[PDB]
């Protein structure tokens, strides 16, 4: 075993989770989970691979076979991983979340013989137990983690973050039946912890990502070639994706501070292509680099492209979904207020925000666009024609003014994609954002659209200059 | 805006109408056309006193007083039973938010002083014996808001909400 | 049912003791036993006026004033701005509560009527200015108690105990 | 059909008036329906030159300028400082669109050319420094709608609206 | 970084420090910031000789000499008793690792010469008798790191791990 390479990266406002869905907990703190890197690296490998397969073969391959193809690198049920990650985040402390005291016993007395719901809000460095039965009583707590002011701003001013607080902030309390205080004092006490821990957010989380090789994986078929392709999918993971939660909206965006390597025979082009991001100096100059890195994985420097192997499996378009990189939908602007655009992206992904109420100026072409691009949207098909008039935009074949047709989305009935694109509460967003920079103080927002397989076909330039105006008013 | 009155609504027949000329304009707070009583300002730290409701300023945060808001008279141009306090229209703890508010309001409330030699002993009592409903909705809603809630029939939404609108605690002395 | 007064602890220099002399009795709810200040009152919807330290009320349950509450009489000079309450010892809000006090008190509160000259843009501030923390320590703790700065060297912890709890709101006007 | 002319918002000293006849009627390319302006226009690939405040074409898609299009001609004496396009506005990047513009638009944009003796690297800087915000509300905005600070409730918040909306690139040379 | 130097922890302090100035910059490797002693180098196959001890080399992998590594110049350019080694920081064995370390390090560890006519026969020696640990504390910890250690609790903590976190083998001849 020996160290393959080292990637000193940084993350921008990462929302890394844990057992409690927060980056800190009563026991430890991890702002970077080496399990999420390995999990996302594999996700950005099954995407890049199907990109290399939808540019040289016109074929798409299922996930359970791409990793079966790469299991000699990332490992599987039949083989240990050949690469092993090791994240060494800086400041290397213990830094658990400790709640020293929380003086709350009036709100306890405000909660006898009643079924209310407590709700926490952080108003001017002080939190309030908003009993929806009209009692905004304050609380005098004292804890760690020093919420400065900025996160309190950043959370309240970002409509996405504030929307996900709706879980971690409130809970009903039935007390008409037998009640207590030793029990209520412990219900409310953790409700504080699960709330303040949501505010352990930090910009500029600097960590290293050491990647080791074992030197015991004999070159089965393309080991030396499968591996150096995985490094490519790791760079595009760094350059297009982030770690943590809501990375499809800019959070946890990754950068590159300095890349070393220790085996020139493999990492040669990878470190070089990675070296080209330490000194980015112009918006459309990076738009060239984003394409420079991508094409060197395509027809230029074709990394052994051994698709002619009996491991893969073509997908079924009417029952499978696959995400791959459309090399054309890419936009690199420039920004100087990360927090502003981080809160602006809500203007571009919400069905009422002041960026797509301008670009796609209607109800249906607006919503139906998000339904097919903005991940999964809560669309309640209990009202009138606004389930079909958005269907009329997303049919497989019907009267279309805009090209948002889905591979088997039929009207008057529901196929597999008909329910999937409509009722499946876990669907990633094809429209993504990422803020990237280092050593230049020149932050560049990046916008792109992952190409899916359920799309019948998409008018490239139309939905591009939709995305174009998008990335413009997001600043 | 300008002068406005916080009409707290218990079950009692004490100060039901109690209110002379309004602004004349319709810059009201609680209009209940068809979608339930909305923007129902209710305040904390007072008690209905169970009789001759003066809203004794209590110091229990658990304690509170509910009611409605409307730009009526200051008790036929009176001030000795008020607060004359000004609002920024964001430090008002409103219920069932409906967006639009003004910048400043001169909210006026029936006031009082602490009755000496008497522990307040605020006691929670909700709205019951609903014969008060047609007593108030005809008086404080059909004489204060008789443009909606009369040309409509969706007042069963209001009917069920009357008891489900104002709870209150009381000194009960 | 003895008398009490709310001698709040602001960051303002307008504190002589602001009401009147020490108890004359022997009971003190705001003790110093465990490690510092205890049994503070954090009544809501007020401010210190930054001068002439009464409390201006507000209809916002998010405006807070803290500070020690001690016994005594209301200055025998101004009985037109003080409440003269009577609390049943159950319906008041405390912090760092200690051995229960289950007997009523007639507490006194410095309260200047709202007097809506301006609009109250109350703003928060916690106790700071290490120069001024010893200021209100000397004029109050050395005076009303004579327990600090001379016989309890643990003040170097009780100094920060002041910085921990006491955080009031003011109008900055 | 219609005539319009460009007025962006820099912090410079070249926005004095320098404009001929007003709308002719009263309809601009923008409106005011929320607390802030709408229908701001964007040209990509132009900077402000920070002196002699016309917009010189660049060929970088990362180049920002935005404002509101005032109706009318530029005195027909500077018949070369402006573009005078004619489009149905469907080829017009407009933000906060509140109206359907099916007719055609004569839009006159302060134009220039590099005549480059040297290089030209534009610099991104937005508006801040409140002394500037209420400075541009008086020489740019009391003239567009003839509605400001007479019956408004919005202008003081439009200052916040102008801050976060209008962002311009600048040569700074 | 640039030139560093490791130094062992011998109970015999004939070479207690005998090393010259700090970085010239501001980067150390070991430190006692809040919790405990951080990065500590362990090299293998080197006995001290504890008599002008400068890490006599041997081939036994049983031997080791723990000890801090500070970025000091090699004893005012002492050209006799160092190894002047540069390494990519991956070839360094750090007990109690803390944080990432630099790209390459030019360390000058005390290197004596492997002597002839004398079989090594090294015997291990550990730390005990805490008057031996304080004879090391101020010399190599509260001198190189002589900014803190008079501010926090980390005094006995440093004499906790010195007893065991630094063991070694000795030639004992």
């Amino acid at each position: 075993e020996e160290l393959l390479m080292s990637l000193k990266l940084k993350a921008l406002y990462p929302l890394t989770g844990g057992y409690n869905r927060h980056s800190i907990n009563p026991f430890y703190e991890e702002l970077v989970r080496p399990t999420e890197i390995k999990g996302l690296w594999r996700w950005w490998n099954r995407v890049l691979f199907n990109t290399l397969a939808y540019s040289t073969k016109g074929k798409l391959y299922t996930y359970e076979s791409i990793d079966r193809l790469f299991e000699d690198v990332f490992g599987s049920e039949n083989k240990k991983s050949a690469v092993r990650l090791e994240v060494i985040t800086d400041e290397g402390n213990d830094n658990r979340f400790e709640l020293s005291y929380v003086e709350l016993d009036k709100v306890i007395d405000c909660l006898r013989n009643y079924k209310r719901k407590v709700s926490l809000d952080f108003i001017d460095n002080t939190l309030i137990a908003e009993i929806e039965g009209s009692t905004k009583i304050p609380i005098s707590f004292k804890s760690n983690l020093d919420i400065d002011k900025i996160i309190k701003d950043l959370v309240h001013n970002n409509k996405l973050l504030s929307f996900e607080l709706l879980g971690f902030k409130s809970v009903e309390i039935d007390a008409t039946k037998i009640s207590d205080k030793k029990i209520l004092k412990e219900i409310l006490r953790d409700l504080i912890t699960n709330y303040l821990e949501y505010f352990n957010i930090k910009q500029e989380v600097t960590f290293t990502l050491n990647i080791y090789l074992d030197k015991s994986r004999e070159h089965k078929q393309n080991f030396e070639d499968k591996l150096k392709f995985a490094l490519y999918s790791l760079l595009v993971f760094i350059l297009l994706g982030g770690i943590g939660r809501k990375t499809s909206r800019g959070f946890g965006s990754l950068s590159i501070i300095d890349v070393k390597c220790y085996d020139n025979s493999i990492c040669k082009k990878i470190e070089d292509l990675a070296k080209n991001f330490l000194k980015i100096s112009s918006g459309n100059e990076l738009k060239s680099k984003i394409e420079s890195i991508l094409d060197c994985i395509k027809n230029s420097c074709i990394d052994t492209l051994y698709i002619e192997n009996n491991i893969l499996s073509e997908i079924d378009p009417k029952k499978n979904v696959v995400y791959f990189i459309n090399s054309d939908l890419f936009e690199v602007k420039r920004i100087n207020d990360k927090e502003k655009v981080l809160a602006n992206i809500y203007k571009a992904v919400s069905s009422e925000g002041c960026c797509i109420k301008s670009i796609i100026t209607d109800k249906y072409v607006r919503k139906s666009f998000l339904i097919a691009f903005g991940g999964y949207r809560k669309v309640e098909k209990d009202k009138g024609l606004d389930i079909g008039f958005i269907k009329n935009y997303l049919c497989e074949t019907c009267e279309t003014v805009s090209s948002f047709n889905i591979v088997d989305f039929l009207l008057s009935e529901g196929s597999f994609m008909s329910d999937y694109i409509l009722q499946y509460e876990h669907r990633n967003s094809l429209l993504r954002f990422k803020l990237i920079s280092d050593n230049s103080n020149n932050s560049y927002l990046i916008g792109y659209i992952l190409h899916s397989s359920y799309f019948k076909k998409i008018d490239i330039k139309y939905v591009r200059c939709i995305l174009e105006k998008l990335t413009y008013c997001v600043i | 805006s300008t002068q406005r009155e916080y009409v707290f609504i218990p079950i009692t027949n004490s100060i039901t109408i109690d209110v002379k000329i309004t602004i004349g304009g319709s810059d009201h707070i609680t209009n209940i056309d068809e979608r339930g009583i909305h923007n129902v300002l209710v305040i904390t730290g007072y008690a209905v006193d169970e009789k001759n409701g003066r809203l004794v300023p209590t110091l229990d945060p658990c304690d509170y007083v509910k009611g409605i808001l409307v730009a009526g008279t200051p008790q036929q141009a009176q001030s000795n039973d008020f607060l004359t306090l000004k609002l920024p229209a964001n430090k008002l703890y409103l219920i069932r938010k409906k967006g639009n508010i003004s910048d400043d309001l001169k909210i006026y409330i029936p006031y009082s002083s602490p009755d000496a030699r008497n522990s307040m002993k605020t006691k929670p009592v909700s709205i019951s014996d609903d014969t008060i409903v047609n007593n108030i909705i005809k008086e404080v809603f059909d004489k204060i808001y008789n443009i909606t809630q009369k040309e409509k029939v969706k007042i069963e939404k209001v009917k069920e909400d009357i008891k489900e609108l104002f709870s209150y605690y009381a000194l009960e002395q």
